[PDB]
């Protein structure tokens, strides 16, 4: 066995990739004609646990701007954050479970 | 007509109105660009942590 942490690892290494993500938005915030990009991060762990080792859908836009540019920076801001936690909650959750793993163990 | 010549059509009052419309215009747009900026530093901060 030990698939025991499967499900947190897959979906913490998916909240990395997204970071990586919204990191290319914020620094291409600029670049004329971007269209923002992201990823689903449900339907994409969904997708890794049944199959195992992600499509790069867009970000709709609101607010245009003549440079094709659609990185609206609010929006990336706010789920940057919510990545972050997110990701340093599966941090705090795979460590709750290898301590309890090698709490039992030893 | 001749013996005489024509001058420019420069109303001078539209000038004066519309000199002094374009520098309030101006100074209209650089409080917005001023607040746009602070709010950009602002908001700047949600990243952290």
């Amino acid at each position: 066995l030990d698939a025991a942490l499967r499900f947190q690892q897959e979906a913490l290494n998916l909240r990395a990739q997204r970071q990586e993500i919204l990191a290319a938005n914020i620094a291409n915030a600029d670049t004329p004609g971007y269209q923002a990009r992201d990823i689903d991060f449900a339907s994409e762990l969904k997708k890794v646990m049944v199959r195992g080792r992600v499509d790069l859908l867009y970000r709709v836009p609101d607010q245009p701007s003549l440079d094709g540019n659609t990185v609206d920076m609010d929006r990336e801001r706010t789920q940057f954050a919510d990545n972050s936690l997110k990701y340093q909650m599966g941090l705090t959750v795979l460590g709750s479970q290898l301590k309890g793993m090698m709490n039992v163990l030893q | 007509m001749s013996g005489v010549l024509e001058g420019s059509n420069v109303k001078p009052v539209e000038a004066m109105t519309d000199m002094i419309a374009n520098a309030r215009r101006f100074e209209m747009q650089m409080k917005v660009i001023t607040s746009v900026d602070e709010n950009e530093g602002r908001a700047n901060q949600l990243l952290s942590m």
